[PDB]
C-alpha cells in the first residue's frame, strides 16, 4: 500500500534499474519467471508497493523504461530477470540525443514524451493510492540529463502534492568520460532544483575509493557499482515495505530533512562494507556501525563532509535491535563532534528502525546526510563551465536548434546563487 | 582527520601495481625516436652523378 | 545465546575457505589463457618463417 | 537498424576499400562468395532474402583497370555487379578534368546509385568517403560528390579519410595544386577529415612490424584495421558504446576545425609480441608517444584540443582511468587552457581479428586514437609554401586553364588556407 | 662462446634459519604452577 | 577497564612486539588462531586489558604497527602468532627514512601520521576507561626516533591526563651499527624529555653481557634479547591483570618513583636468570631474588649503579610469598648499602606483591630503579654528538630539507642542562 | 615492489654485465632461455619483469657503438633472454677519443637510449636507483657515461646512481691516451654521481694470483669476481635479512661530504675448492682477510691514510654477536686508525642467502662471506699519479689535435686539472685533525 512507481531513462539509469529490480526480487523471493518461491509470510504482505498482480499468480514490476537507442534495452532484456518487465512499458527512440542536452530536451523530446507520459499516467491512475515517484539517471549524459528533468517538470505540473525522489549521478573531474559534461550538468541542475523534492548525488569516484579501499577487491566493475547503489536505494524504502519499531516513510524523511525548500540535495552511504578476507575479524555492533556510516570514506559523494557542517542527518537500521544504544550513540556522536554540527538546530539526527535485515546480513544501515559540503561539487562544476563558456567553445551545437546563450547565462547565475545561498547558513550564528 | 586524497598512500598488497608504476614517470614522449631505423637495417646508397 | 555465538564460527570459516578457492581458480585460468595465447604465436612464428 | 554507407573513389580509395572489405568479411565470417556456412552484419551488409549478402559499398573510377581487376578477382560474386562504376578516360592527375569536364556525366549516375542504396537503407547514420587527394580523379570526384550530398541529404554525417601527400615524399609533380583545391572544396563540406599521409605509415611499418620491404598492401591493411577499430562499436556490444554522431559533439570545438590525425596501438610483429605483457599502460603510452602517429607531424610543437580513444578486447576501465590520470600528470603533453579534460573513451568486448597471411599479430588489448591538436598547421604551411613556389611563375597553370575553369580560383584557395592558418594560430593562444 | 654456456644447476633452509633466529634457545623454568587465588585458599566453607 | 593500548613503530619495535604478544598470549592461554583454551577461570576476567572480543569468539590484540618499509611487517605476518594482528592496523609507507631523523620527523612522517593518528584515536576512543599508552622503540634509527616522538607529542596534547610509558632502546658506543646514531638520538631525546611520562632505557650491550654471563649460553640471539625485554615488560603490568596482596598500577608507580617532573628516565631488571644447567642447584627464595635484583650485572643498562646513588627503588614480586621476609629483606638491603642511597629520602623503596607468577618460574621479580647512574649515558652520547658536530660531519643531509643548526644547538644545550640538573641532586645534602 | 635499473656501456661494461647476468639467472633458477623450469615468490622482481606467462625480461640496457660484442651476444646462448631491441649498437666506434664519444656521434644514440630508459622505468614503481658500468680508459665508455649521467641528473633529479668504474692500473696499461679521457670523465662524474667505486685491474690480478692460484688470469675471472661483488651488494634487496640495508641507505652513511664519494671495496673469502674445505673459515678470519690491505680490490694502500667509514655486508649464517666481537678486535688493532671526528665508523648488514657458485668457475661452496666498502683518505694517491701523468702529457700538448678537431674546445683541460687539484685539496683538508 502507499505504493511508488519506478521510471528510468538513459543508459546509466537503465543499468541502475537492471540491478535494483534484481536485488528487490531477491529480497521478496521472486524467481525470474515471476512466480513466488519465498519462505516468510511477511515477504508477500506488502508486495503491492512495487509489483502488480496478473492472471496465473504472477507479478510484474511497475517500471517504465525510456531511452533514445534500443541497443541498451535489447541488451538488458536478454539479461537475468529481464523477462519481468512488461513489453508495453518499453519506450525508445530511433535517433538518439548524442550527449546534446538541447537535442535531448527540445528537438525530439517533445515528440517522444507524449507516449511515455500516457503510459505513466495509466500506471499512476491504476494504483490504489499513489505515494510518489522515484527516478534514477545520470547528469553526464544528454538523453538522461535532459529527458529526466523535462519529465520531472511535466509530472510535477500534474501531481503538485506527490513526493519526488531522484538518484542523480554527477560527473566528477577526476573520472571524466565525455568533454561536454559541464554544460548539460549545469543545465540539468538548473531545472532539477526547481521541482525535485529530493535529489541524492552519486559519484563514480567516491564509489570507487569505496570499492578499492573497503572491499579491497582487485577488479571493480559496473555490476558491482550497480549492486552498491541498488542496495543503498533499497535501504531507504525497506521500512516502508516491512514492519519495524519506528516506521518512517519518504514523507517523514522529507519533513525531517529539509529546513528550507531549496536545500534538498543529499549524499547517502551504506554499511557495513568489509572485505571478504576480513569478514571474520570484524564484529557487527551498533557503535561500529555508527562510526562506519559516519566515516567520510564510506560516503557515496566526492565531497569531504568535514570541510563543512551538517544541516541534519538520518540513519535507517535494518535488523533486530533495541533503540537504546542506537539513540545513545546518536546523542554520543552529536556531543563528541559538536564543531561539525550547526548549533541553532539542536538534535539534528533522525533514527529509524526496521526489524528485518537484508538477505545474507544480520545488520545493515543506510545513512542520508544534509551537510554544507555539497558546495564543492557545484563550485568545481562552475569553474569548468565558465572556463568552457568564456571562449564560446562547443556552443554552436546547442545554439543550432533554438537555444541561446541567454539561457546558459541564467543557468550559471541561478546555480551560483544556489551555491551562495547554501553557504550562507554555514557560518550563520545564533 | 583524514581526507580522500593523501589516504591512498598506504600500501596494502600487490594491487598498488594498478596505481603507482607511474609515480615518477621519468617524463615521457619528450624524446625523438622518429626514423631511427638507421641503425637496425642498412642504409640505401647515396651517389653523385 | 552462547550457542548461536559458537554456531557462527563454521559459517564464517566455510565462507572464507570457499572464497580462497575462488581467488585461486581465477589466477589458474588466466595462466592457462595466457599460455595458449603465447603458444598461438608459436604457430604464428612458423607461419611467418 | 544501424547502418552506414561507404564510398570509394580513385585508385587509392579502391585499394583501401578492397583491404577493408577482406577484413570486414573475415570478421563477420562471410565467405568470399558471400554465403554464410544474431544480426551484426546489418551495419555493413544486407540480407538478400535467401543465402548470400551484398556489401553496402560503391566503387567509382574513370580508368577501367582497377575495377577490372576487382571484377576478375576472387571477389566476383560478392559485390553488386552494377555498383562498380568504371569509366573510359582517366583525368590524369588533372583536378580540372575531374571537376568540370568528366565529373558532370558521372555525377548523375553516381547519385542514382546512392539513392537506390539509400532507399533500402532505413536507419542511415552516415557516409564514409575514401579518396586519395594527390590525384585529379579522386580530388574532383570527391568535391562533386560531397557538394551534391551536402544539399541532397543535408544533416547526414560524412567522414573523409584522405591520404595527403607526404611533406617531402611524393609520386607526382602537380599534386600540391589539386591538394590545395580539394582542401578548399572540402573545408566547408566535410564534417570530419582524417589525415593519412604515407610517410608516417612507412616509418611505422619499418620500425615496429620489422619488414624491410612493404608495399601499398600493408598500408591498406593498417588502414583497414584502423577503420575496423573505429566502427566496431556500431555492431558489437560493449561496456561503453560510441556512435559516429558522437564525434561532431566531442572533437570539433568550432565548425572550421575538423581535421584530425590518428594513431593505433599496439603495432608489433609476432617475433616479439607476447614476449612482453602488452598491458594497457604500455599500449596507451605508445599511443601518445610521438612516433606512432599516422601523420607526419610532431604534437610537441603544439597544444592538444581533444583526444578520443577506443579500446577493444578485455581492457578494464580501471586500467584506462589509471592510465589517464598518469597522462594528465605527465608534463610533455600539454592541453589547451580552455579544456581541463579532453578525453573521450570507448570500450568494446570484441578483440581485433587477423587477416591470414598478414603481418600484425593478434592481441587481446588494442587501442585506436583520433587526436585533434594545434600542431596540424605545419603540413598546411609547407603545402602552402610548395604551392607558392610553383605558382610564382605560373607553372603548369595553362593545363588547368584550358579545361574551362577560370584563372582566379587559385587565389581563393590561397586566401582560404591563409584564413585557416590564422584561425589555428588564434585558437592556439591562451586567454 | 667457449666460456659461457647454458648449465644445469638445480628456501627451506632460509625458513629454518629464520625461525631459528627468532627461537627461544633457553626457554624458562619448568612449570609446577597451578592457578589459585590468594584470598580464596584462606577463606573456605566450614561445617 | 583501565586498559592500555600498544603502539610500535620501526622494525626494532615490531620485533619487540612480536615477542611481547606471544609471551602475553602464552600467559593468557590463547592459541595462534585466537580461540580460548585456558584451564583456570583466572585467565579470562582481565583479558580486556590487552584484547578486544570479536565475532567468532576470538580475540584481537589492541596494537598499532606503523612504519615506512613494508618488508618488516610482511615478514612478521609469516611468523608464529602473526594471525592475531588485525589487517587494518598495519600502516606503513613505501619509501622509508634511511636512518634519518629529519626525514622521519619532517618530510614523510608529517604526511603519513594522519592515518596512524586516526587509528590510534579509534582504539583509545573505543576503550571503556582508558588507563594510558605504552610505546616501544629504538633510538638508534632515524625513522623510529623521529616519527615515534612526533606521535608521542601529538598524543600528549590530546590526552594530557593519561599515563604514558616509553620503552626506549638507546645506542651504546661499544656495539654500534650506524654512524649517524648520536645525531638522531640527541634530536629525539630532546622532545622525549619534554613529553614522555615514563621512559625505560634498554641497552643491547647490556643484554649481550647478561646473556654471556648469567645464562652462559654460547650464542645469544635477537630472540633472546626480545625475550628478556618481553619478560621485563610483562612483569610491570602483571599486577594490573592479576589479583595480589597489594595491587599496584602504572599511576601508583609514577607517583612513587618520580621525585621531580623532569626525572623520568628509569632502568629496569628481571629475576631470576640462570643457566638451565644450574636450574637444579637454584633455591628459589626471596633473599636470592633480592640479591639477584640488586646485582650490578643483572641490570640491562651499562650504567654502574655503584657509580651513583639510588633515588628511588621499586620491586614487583610474582608468586605466593608472605610479606614478612619481603619487607624484612628490603629493610636489610636498604640498611646494608646506606651510602648508595641518598639520605634525604628515607624508606625509598616501594614494594608490590601479586600471587600469580609467570609461566615456568615459581617466584619472579621485576625491578625499577631511579638512580644518578644514567648520567653517564647522556655524557657519552653528548661527547659523540659534539665530536660529530664540531666538524659539521654528516650535516647537509639533515639541512637539505628545512632543519638548521639552531635546533641542533638547542638540543645539545637542553641535553647538557638536563644532565647538570640531574647530577645536581647527587651531591645534595640536608 | 622494489626495483633498480642497470646500465652497461663500453666493451668492459658489456663483458661484465653478461657475466653478472649469468650469475643472477643462476641464483634465481631461471634457465638460459628465460623460461621457468620444472613448473617463495617476487625474488626476481628486483632485476626482472614478468611477461605475464612464462619467461622473465632482465632490467638492463646494453650500449655500444662498435657492434661486434652486441652481435656476439645476439648470436650467443642467451639469444632468447634479452629484449631483441634493447641491445643498442651504433656503426662507428669512438676509437678511444673522448671528444668523439661526447660531442660527435654519441648525441645521435643518447636519444634512443633515453627512450629505452623511459620504456624501462615506466614499468617500475619503487625504483631504488641506477647502476652504471663503464671502463674509464675507453673513449666511447667515458663519453657515453658522461652524457648519460648529465642527461639523467636533470631528467630525474634525486635518484641514486652508482658507478662501478674501472680505472687504469698505475703502471700496467692497455692504451696510451687513457689518462686524458680518464681526467675528463672524472671531472664529468664528480658533480653527477652519488657513489663511485674503484675497480682497477692490477689489484684483481694480484688477488687471483695469490689466492685463486691462477698463474694466467683473463678477463673472465675478473668479470666473475666483479659480478660476485655486485651480488653481495644487492642480495639485501631480494633476500630477507636480520639487518636489511637499502640503496638509499648508502649516501646517508658512507659519504661524509658531497664532494667525497669515491670508495674502494674488498671481498672475502677468496679460495679454491681444493683448499676451501681444509679450513673452518670463521667469521673473525674472514673479517681479518677483508681488512688485509693486500686484498684491496683497488691497489691503494690504506696504511698511507686515515679511514672515514666502512660498510660491511655479511652473507651466510654469521651471527651479529660474532660480527660485533670481530669489530671490537679490529678497533683494538693499532695498525688501522680512523679519523678523529669518527669514533664509530662501521655500518653492518647481514643476509642469509649463501653465495652461489658458477659451475666451471673458480670459486667453491663457502657458507660464509663478507664484502666491505671503505671510504678512506688514502685514495688520493691514484689521483696524484694520474694528475702527474696528465701533466707530463700536457706539457708538450701531445695528441691535443685529435680532441681539438672534434669540436671540443682547447681550454677544456684547464678546469679539469683545476677540479682535480681542488679535490686533492679537499682530501688534504679533510684528512687533518681538528
Ligand atoms: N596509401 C596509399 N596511397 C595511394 C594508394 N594509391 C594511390 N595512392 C596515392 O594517390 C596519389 C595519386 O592518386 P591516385 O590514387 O594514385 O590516382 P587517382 O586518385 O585515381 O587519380 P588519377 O591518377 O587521376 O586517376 C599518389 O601520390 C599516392 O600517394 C594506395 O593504394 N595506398
Ligand atoms: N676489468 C676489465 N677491463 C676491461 C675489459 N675490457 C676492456 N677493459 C678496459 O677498458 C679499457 C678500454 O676500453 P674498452 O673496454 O676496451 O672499450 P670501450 O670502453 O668500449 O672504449 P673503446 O675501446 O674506445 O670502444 C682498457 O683500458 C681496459 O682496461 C675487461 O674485460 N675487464
Ligand atoms: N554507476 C554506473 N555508471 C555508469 C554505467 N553506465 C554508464 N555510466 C556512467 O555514465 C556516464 C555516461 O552516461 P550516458 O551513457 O551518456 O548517459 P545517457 O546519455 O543518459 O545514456 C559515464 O561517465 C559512465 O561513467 C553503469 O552501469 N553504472
Ligand atoms: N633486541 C632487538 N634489537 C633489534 C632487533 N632488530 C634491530 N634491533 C636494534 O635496532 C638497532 C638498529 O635500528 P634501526 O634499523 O636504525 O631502526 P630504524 O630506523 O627503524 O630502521 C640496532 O642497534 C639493533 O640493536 C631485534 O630483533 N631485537
Ligand atoms: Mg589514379
Ligand atoms: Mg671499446
Amino acid at each position: 500500500m502507499r505504493e511508488i512507481v519506478h521510471i528510468q531513462g538513459g543508459q546509466c539509469g537503465n543499468q541502475i534499474g537492471a540491478k535494483f529490480w534484481e536485488v528487490i526480487s531477491d529480497e521478496h523471493g521472486i524467481d525470474p519467471t515471476g512466480t513466488y518461491h519465498g519462505d516468510s509470510d511477511l515477504q508477500l504482505e506488502r508486495i503491492n508497493v512495487y509489483y502488480n498482480e496478473a492472471t496465473g499468480g504472477r507479478y510484474v514490476p511497475r517500471a517504465i523504461l525510456m531511452d533514445l537507442e534500443p541497443g541498451t534495452m535489447d541488451s538488458v532484456r536478454a539479461g537475468p530477470f529481464g523477462q519481468l518487465f512488461r513489453p508495453d512499458n518499453f519506450v525508445f527512440g530511433q535517433t538518439g540525443a548524442g550527449n546534446n542536452w538541447a537535442k535531448g530536451h527540445y528537438t525530439e523530446g517533445a515528440e517522444l514524451i507524449d507516449s511515455v507520459l500516457d503510459v505513466v499516467r495509466k500506471e499512476a491512475e491504476g494504483c490504489d493510492c499513489l505515494q510518489g515517484f522515484q527516478i534514477t539517471h545520470s547528469l553526464g549524459g544528454g538523453t538522461g540529463s535532459g529527458m529526466g528533468t523535462l519529465l520531472i517538470s511535466k509530472v510535477r505540473e500534474e501531481y503538485p502534492d506527490r513526493i519526488m525522489e531522484t538518484f542523480s549521478v554527477v560527473p566528477s573531474p577526476k573520472v571524466s568520460d565525455t568533454v561536454v559534461e559541464p554544460y548539460n550538468a549545469t543545465l540539468s541542475v538548473h531545472q532539477l532544483v526547481e521541482n525535485a523534492d529530493e535529489c541524492m548525488v552519486i559519484d563514480n569516484e567516491a564509489l570507487y575509493d569505496i570499492c578499492f579501499r573497503t572491499l579491497k577487491l582487485t577488479t571493480p566493475t559496473y555490476g558491482d557499482l550497480n549492486h552498491l547503489v541498488s542496495a543503498a536505494m533499497s535501504g531507504v524504502t525497506c521500512c516502508l515495505r516491512f514492519p519495524g519499531q519506528l516506521n518512517s516513510d519518504l514523507r517523514k524523511l522529507a519533513v525531517n530533512l529539509i529546513p528550507f525548500p531549496r536545500l534538498h540535495f543529499f549524499m547517502i552511504g551504506f554499511a557495513p562494507l568489509t572485505s571478504r578476507g576480513s569478514q571474520q575479524y570484524r564484529a557487527l555492533t551498533v557503535p561500529e556501525l555508527t562510526q562506519q556510516m559516519f566515516d567520510a570514506k564510506n560516503m557515496m559523494c566526492a565531497a569531504d563532509p568535514r570541510h563543512g557542517r551538517y544541516l541534519t542527518a538520518s540513519a535507517l537500521f535494518r535488523g533486530r535491535m533495541s533503540t537504546k544504544e542506537v539513540d545513545e550513540q546518536m546523542l554520543n556522536v552529536q556531543n563528541k563532534n559538536s564543531s561539525y554540527f550547526v548549533e541553532w538546530i539542536p538534535n539534528n539526527i533522525k533514527s529509524s528502525i526496521c526489524d528485518i535485515p537484508p538477505k545474507g546480513l544480520k545488520m545493515a544501515v543506510t545513512f542520508v546526510g544534509n551537510s554544507t559540503a555539497i558546495q564543492e561539487m557545484f563550485k568545481r562544476v562552475a569553474e569548468q563551465f565558465t572556463a568552457m563558456f568564456r571562449r564560446k567553445a562547443f556552443l554552436h551545437w546547442y545554439t543550432g536548434e533554438g537555444m541561446d546563450e541567454m539561457e546558459f547565462t541564467e543557468a550559471e547565475s541561478n546555480m551560483n546563487d544556489l551555491v551562495s545561498e547554501y553557504q550562507q547558513y554555514q557560518d550563520a550564528t545564533a | 582527520t583524514a581526507d580522500r586524497n593523501k589516504q591512498a598512500k598506504v600500501f596494502q598488497n600487490k594491487e598498488l601495481a594498478k596505481t603507482n608504476f607511474a609515480g615518477k614517470s621519468s617524463p615521457g614522449p619528450a624524446y625523438d625516436v622518429r626514423d631511427t631505423d638507421y641503425f637496425t637495417y642498412q642504409k640505401a646508397p647515396k651517389w653523385k652523378i | 545465546e552462547k550457542e548461536q555465538k559458537e554456531l557462527e564460527k563454521d559459517i564464517l570459516t566455510k565462507a572464507v575457505a570457499a572464497y580462497e578457492q575462488e581467488v585461486e581458480r581465477k589466477k589458474k585460468e588466466l595462466y592457462l589463457t595466457n599460455k595458449q595465447h603465447q603458444s598461438s604465436l608459436i604457430g604464428q612464428m612458423h607461419d611467418k618463417d | 537498424m544501424r547502418e552506414v554507407i561507404s564510398i570509394h573513389v580513385g585508385q587509392g580509395g579502391i585499394q583501401v576499400g578492397n583491404a577493408c572489405w577482406e577484413l570486414f568479411c573475415l570478421e563477420h565470417g562471410i565467405q568470399p562468395d558471400g554465403q554464410m556456412p544474431d544480426d551484426a552484419f546489418n551495419t555493413f551488409f544486407s540480407e538478400t532474402g535467401a543465402g548470400k549478402h551484398v556489401p553496402r559499398a560503391v566503387f567509382l573510377d574513370l580508368e577501367p583497370t582497377v575495377i577490372d581487376e576487382v571484377r576478375t578477382g576472387t571477389y566476383r560474386q560478392l559485390f553488386h555487379p552494377e555498383q562498380l562504376i568504371s569509366g573510359k578516360e582517366d583525368a590524369a592527375n588533372n583536378f580540372a578534368r575531374g571537376h568540370y569536364t568528366i565529373g558532370k556525366e558521372i555525377v548523375d549516375l553516381c547519385l542514382d546509385r546512392i539513392r537506390k542504396l539509400a532507399d533500402n537503407c532505413t536507419g542511415l547514420q552516415g557516409f564514409l568517403v575514401f579518396n586519395s587527394v594527390g590525384g585529379g580523379t579522386g580530388s574532383g570526384l570527391g568535391s562533386l560528390l560531397l557538394e551534391r550530398l551536402s544539399v541532397d541529404y543535408g544533416k547526414k554525417s560524412k567522414l573523409g579519410f584522405t591520404i595527403y601527400p607526404s611533406p617531402q615524399v611524393s609520386t607526382a609533380v602537380v599534386e600540391p595544386y589539386n591538394s590545395i583545391l580539394s582542401t578548399h572544396s572540402l573545408l566547408e563540406h566535410t564534417d570530419v577529415a582524417v589525415m593519412l599521409d604515407n610517410e608516417a605509415i612507412y616509418d611505422i611499418c619499418r620500425r615496429n612490424l620489422d619488414i624491410e620491404r612493404p608495399t601499398y598492401t600493408n598500408l591498406n591493411r593498417l588502414i583497414a584495421q584502423v577503420i575496423s577499430s573505429l566502427t566496431a562499436s556500431l555492431r558489437f556490444d560493449g561496456a561503453l558504446n560510441v556512435d559516429i554522431t558522437e564525434f561532431q559533439t566531442n572533437l570539433v570545438p568550432y565548425p572550421r576545425i575538423h581535421f584530425m590525425l590518428s594513431s593505433y596501438a599496439p603495432i608489433i610483429s609476432a617475433e616479439k609480441a607476447y614476449h612482453e605483457q602488452l598491458s594497457v599502460a604500455e599500449i596507451t603510452n605508445s599511443a601518445f608517444e610521438p612516433a606512432n602517429m599516422m601523420a607526419k607531424c610532431d604534437p610537441r610543437h603544439g597544444k592538444y584540443m581533444a583526444c578520443s580513444m577506443m579500446y577493444r578486447g578485455d581492457v578494464v576501465p580501471k586500467d584506462v582511468n589509471a592510465s589517464i590520470a598518469t597522462i594528465k600528470t605527465k608534463r610533455t603533453i600539454q592541453f589547451v587552457d580552455w579544456c581541463p579534460t579532453g578525453f573521450k573513451v570507448g570500450i568494446n568486448y570484441q578483440p581485433p581479428t587477423v587477416v591470414p597471411g598478414g603481418d600484425l599479430a593478434k592481441v587481446m588489448r588494442a587501442v585506436c586514437m583520433i587526436s585533434n591538436s594545434t600542431a596540424i598547421a605545419e603540413v598546411f604551411s609547407r603545402l602552402d609554401h610548395k604551392f607558392d613556389l610553383m605558382y610564382a611563375k605560373r607553372a603548369f597553370v595553362h593545363w588547368y586553364v584550358g579545361e574551362g575553369m577560370e584563372e582566379g580560383e587559385f587565389s581563393e584557395a590561397r586566401e582560404d588556407l591563409a584564413a585557416l592558418e590564422k584561425d589555428y594560430e588564434e585558437v592556439g593562444i591562451e586567454t | 662462446a667457449k666460456t659461457y654456456q647454458g648449465k644445469q644447476m638445480f628456501p627451506e633452509k632460509i625458513k629454518a634459519l629464520s625461525k631459528d633466529l627468532r627461537a627461544e634457545h633457553f626457554k624458562l623454568g619448568n612449570d609446577p604452577q597451578s592457578y589459585t587465588s590468594e584470598a580464596a585458599a584462606k577463606f573456605k566453607e566450614f561445617d
